[PDB]
RNA sequence: UAAUAGCGCCGCAAUUCAUGCUGCUUGCAGCCUCUGAAUUUUGUUAAAUGAGGGUUAGUUUGACUGCAGUCUUGCUUUCUGACCCUGGUAGCUGCUCACCCUGAUGCUGCUGUCAAUAGACAGGAUAGGUGCGCUCCCAGCAAUAAGGGCGCGGAUGUACUGCUG
């Protein structure tokens, strides 16, 4: 039997602005889970495999974010900060990257998917929508395991040099 | 769809250089040429429900290319709208 | 009791073209008078609350449109046809909306009331037995039981002891010892939540749309969308939803609600003819098969009999009741009045055919008119009464008509009809005082020589559904289905069931209270599918497609109507009862008829 | 060559009774010669169902009067028969395709002759697989379900059937 221990997971701390797709992706590498495995563990079923693709057509409800909060140990109000604010239209087709800031914080920021964002203000640089050398489109942010282009294997931190 | 000569004629007039095969001004000029020829047929053969699918795609593509060009460069957008007689 | 018969009308172009021009011009105030209530009218939400249109409002919107430069060219009877149709469009639509509002409330009460056994213990602060004892007291007080229990829950909250009334209601107005599975309860409570959601999605219905023949909105939208740039995705889709819309090719029919507003005659050639009030220049010739001619001769004989008798007989007993004049769609090319086909549909009360049946309608109207006059007891009201008193005296003067003794059945012999998915009908004839089944029929007997047609219907539905899919992917216009075959099979069964009822001298035919089976199944399969594909909504919809589709194709309302019509033409009473959930198709039919007999008192 | 399986129908072989068949006890006994329900089985020049697309104001199902005599109309549909075709050039128009892998409610599948090019000519609803059919299965193709791989120019502030025709 257990040596008097409370039930646990490899919890992770969220970064200052990462997207819910990227955060769930990290959580299911810190713990070795499949997307449907994490959805099953949370009790919300196949829902998680939409959110990793930014398929928020029906948006994440309060009850679904609370279910994930019970697994990932982040409250529903901090999970909501990893999604667009009410009426801020995002686009989920082109995944986009600053890359200059990815050296300061290795994450996909939610703000790069807003229809209103075209340049990163911390660095005053145009946002990328494909690998600057091989023109490949980026994988969904849950899959950013290596932090580099999947085709030509160029680090995202080096794409700082090739933009604007 | 357009004849070979008609495409070559349209890309040579909206292309900014001999290199433009498909800048946003060339792509909107080819969709505009198609839409005009398609409105002259689809208003006559009102029963042709396979051509309404073609028109509604082709108009919706033009609008996306125009909205992109509007934000990218308003001067290029204004000149393109004039040259195509759009409002 | 009513039936509709039909004939094509033939007349030289000038007459078929002049009538088309009046109907293409009349079709337009049929649209403007819907818009004058669709958006213009300020009281509209008061009508949606009451469920009924005020009896004069459409006439008060039409009266000033009679002088409109666009609408002024039409006879007084074509405006009454417009007022009729628009009255019936809203008088239907408001009555659809009111029953949906009533169902949404009538289940919103139940979703609050439906509690698990553990929730009743928490909400009462007491034992589930204390709840069983109070439920036994409530039945003792009560002894319309279900209605009384809902009243006793609305009123009489009684320190939350009405929780025991909810315990009766969820148990079907009975005591239960068993304590329920929370998974079965979760499925049950979820079905109610799904029905509430779907009723709101339905209650938010579209307003009535008129038949715009002009294409003007479509042509304006085409030249807009091709020459201009939308400012929004919503505007670009608003133009798409217009451009995809198929426009109507036929005007609304004329409705002539007064039987005398059709005048009949015999042509020199011996053919029958007709003309309409306000169109008395345009003679039309009747063309119909001899299988229906006897009514069109009767129309002219009813008219001649009144005219030969100085109006001392009333059209209150004319065999014709009302006519609907409609253009049926033709094929190929030509002007609309040369391409389409004038068809006159006559409503006929079939029991006016015979003298013994005419006497029923004489007594029915004489009682209704006597009551109306005594309920009235105004200016023009004085003339309305004189018209009613004059109908009440004239209706006693008989037309010379065919004689046939009325059918009479045994008050103890009933035909039970059981409907289902696999067996569309199955029949048990019961002598209810003997408790003896006189006969049973399964489908192979109940339409005999025609039993190949059920297998044909299932082949044709399956074959044609696949061809329609293949055709849609290619944009072919060829789109066909088994609907007329299903209509024929439902009529073969309706004749055979009533022939069997006559054979055994049955006093009545018994039909099940099936109700809204389609919506019930749709919520049951969804509450279940949500447990097997959680979060994967596309998998939930795919769960039992063939079962849900077969229930949406199940023609039970059309078979129930087909039997009603043929039974009432024969004179056999229709009765109803609860259809058993378990037993064979025969046992269902047996217990259904016996239940309807037990409900006599 | 292949199509073994699965699913839906069609009868055929049985078994069990009745809504049936002999009696009078008007409710029992008795069996399956019929007419019917239920289960199981089967694919034997058994039997029965059997969707390539089209064609007639077609015939019969009708009304009235004592089963005989009068009158009769050509409407809207479902089958069974029979016959015909398996198309022609003159414009307009949608979709699809750089090139590959997976192969979809994807397309194609008859007889004979000439070519053995991908197509003509002459027959034809027997027309890939079984008693008969399918979204199933076999064979060929697969750009015109979808996903993934990925070459060279334009564009590259999110647009990109936008190029390779």
């Amino acid at each position: 039997e257990a040596p008097d221990v409370k039930p646990w997971l490899f919890l992770i701390k969220p970064y200052e602005g990462e997207s819910l797709s990227h955060f769930l992706g990290r959580f299911r590498r810190a713990n070795h889970l499949s997307a449907s495995g994490l959805g099953t563990l949370a009790g919300i079923g196949a829902i998680v495999a939409r959110w990793e693709r930014f398929h928020f057509n029906p948006r994440p409800s309060q009850q679904e974010l609370e279910a994930i909060a019970s697994v990932v140990e982040v409250d529903a109000q901090r999970l909501a900060q990893m999604l667009p604010p009410a009426g801020v239209g995002m686009q989920h087709e082109p995944i986009r990257l600053c890359g200059a800031c990815y050296a300061e914080s290795p994450c996909h920021r939610i703000e790069w998917q807003y229809k209103s964002v075209w340049k990163c203000d911390r660095h005053q640089l145009k946002i990328l929508a494909k690998c600057p050398n091989c023109q490949a489109p980026f994988k969904m942010p849950a899959l950013w395991e290596d932090g580099c282009c999947h085709r030509c294997r160029m680090p995202f931190a080096e794409m700082a040099k090739l933009q604007k | 769809s357009l004849s070979t000569e008609a495409t070559a004629k349209i890309v040579s007039e909206f292309g900014r250089d001999a290199n433009d095969t498909g800048s946003t001004e060339v792509q909107v000029a080819l969709l505009t040429a198609q839409i005009n020829h398609l409105q002259g047929h689809f208003a006559e053969h009102k029963k042709d429900h396979h051509s309404r699918r073609g028109l509604l795609r082709m108009v919706s593509q033009r609008r996306k290319l125009l909205d992109y060009l509007k934000r990218k460069d308003v001067a290029r957008y204004t000149q393109l709208i004039e040259r195509l007689g759009l409002r | 009791s009513q039936i509709t018969i039909q004939a094509r009308l033939i007349s030289f172009e000038s007459n078929r073209q002049q009538l088309w021009k009046l109907m293409a011009d009349l079709n337009t105030p049929l649209i403007n008078e819907l818009l004058c209530q669709l958006g213009q009218h300020p009281d509209f939400e008061k009508w949606q609350q009451k469920g009924k249109l005020p009896s004069t409002v459409v006439s008060q919107l039409c009266q000033p449109l009679k002088t409109d430069p666009r609408f002024a060219g039409q006879p007084s009877r074509l405006y009454m046809s417009a007022i009729h149709i628009v009255d019936y469009i809203y008088k239907s639509w408001l009555a659809i909306q009111k029953r949906l509002q009533q169902q949404l409330d009538g289940k919103t009460r139940w979703l609050e009331m439906l509690n698990s056994d553990a929730e009743l213990v928490e909400l009462s602060g007491d034992t589930l037995e204390a709840i069983r004892v109070k439920a036994a007291e409530i039945l003792a007080i009560a002894m319309s039981l279900s209605k009384t229990l809902f009243d006793a829950y609305q009123e009489t909250e009684d320190i939350k002891s009405r929780s025991a009334i909810s315990y009766l209601l969820k148990n079907g107005c009975k005591l239960t010892d068993k304590e329920e599975d929370s998974e079965k309860f979760a499925k049950r409570r979820r079905q109610v939540e799904i029905q509430i959601q779907r009723l709101t999605e339905k209650l938010i219905s579209r307003m009535p749309k008129g038949r715009d023949l002009t294409n003007a909105k479509w042509l304006e939208t085409l030249l807009t969308a091709t020459t201009t740039v939308a400012e929004d995705n919503a505007q670009a889709k608003r133009w798409q939803d217009i451009l995809l819309t198929r426009s109507s090719s036929l005007p609304f029919p004329l409705v002539f609600e007064t039987n005398e507003d059709m005048v009949w005659s015999k042509n020199q050639k011996g053919r029958l003819c007709v003309h309409f009030n306000g169109l008395s220049d345009l003679i039309f010739e009747v063309y119909c098969g001899n299988r229906q001619l006897h009514w069109f001769q009767r129309f002219l004989e009813d008219q001649q009999t009144k005219r030969k008798s100085k109006n001392q007989h009333s059209s209150g007993l004319f065999t014709l009741r009302n006519g609907h004049l409609v253009w049926l769609e033709g094929e190929g090319k030509g002007e609309p009045w040369n391409l389409h086909h004038l068809t006159l549909y006559c409503c006929v009360d079939n029991r006016l055919w015979t003298e013994e049946g005419t006497e029923i309608v004489r007594q029915e109207k004489a009682d209704e008119i006597t009551k109306f006059i005594t309920n009235m007891k105004s200016d023009t009201q004085q003339a309305l009464i004189q018209r009613k008193q004059s109908t009440l005296t004239r209706i006693n003067n008989s037309f010379e008509r065919p004689s046939q003794p009325l059918y009479q059945g045994q008050s103890h012999i009933l035909v039970g009809v059981s409907l289902g998915l696999e067996k569309p009908a199955t029949v048990a004839v019961v002598d209810a005082i003997a408790n003896k089944v006189l006969a049973y029929r399964s489908i192979k007997q109940l339409l005999g020589d025609n039993y190949e047609l059920l297998n044909r219907q299932r082949r044709q539905q399956q074959y044609l559904s696949h061809e329609r899919h293949k055709a849609q992917k290619n944009f072919s216009p060829n789109q066909f289905g088994a609907s007329e075959l299903g209509q024929h099979i439902d009529r073969l069964l309706a004749k055979a069931i009533v022939a069997l009822a006559r054979t055994y001298k049955a006093g009545s035919i018994v039909l099940p209270k099936l109700g809204d089976m389609r919506e019930v199944v749709q919520s049951e399969i969804q509450a279940i599918a949500e447990q097997k594909f959680p979060g994967y909504i596309e998998g939930q919809q795919k769960y039992a497609k063939q079962y849900r589709v077969n229930v949406h194709r199940w023609s039970y309302g059309r078979l129930i109507q087909s039997i009603q019509s043929k039974a009432a033409q024969t004179g056999i009473v229709i009765e109803e009862g609860k259809q058993p959930i378990r037993g064979s198709p025969h046992d269902k039919a047996k217990e259904l008829a016996l239940s309807a007999y037990n409900l006599r008192l």
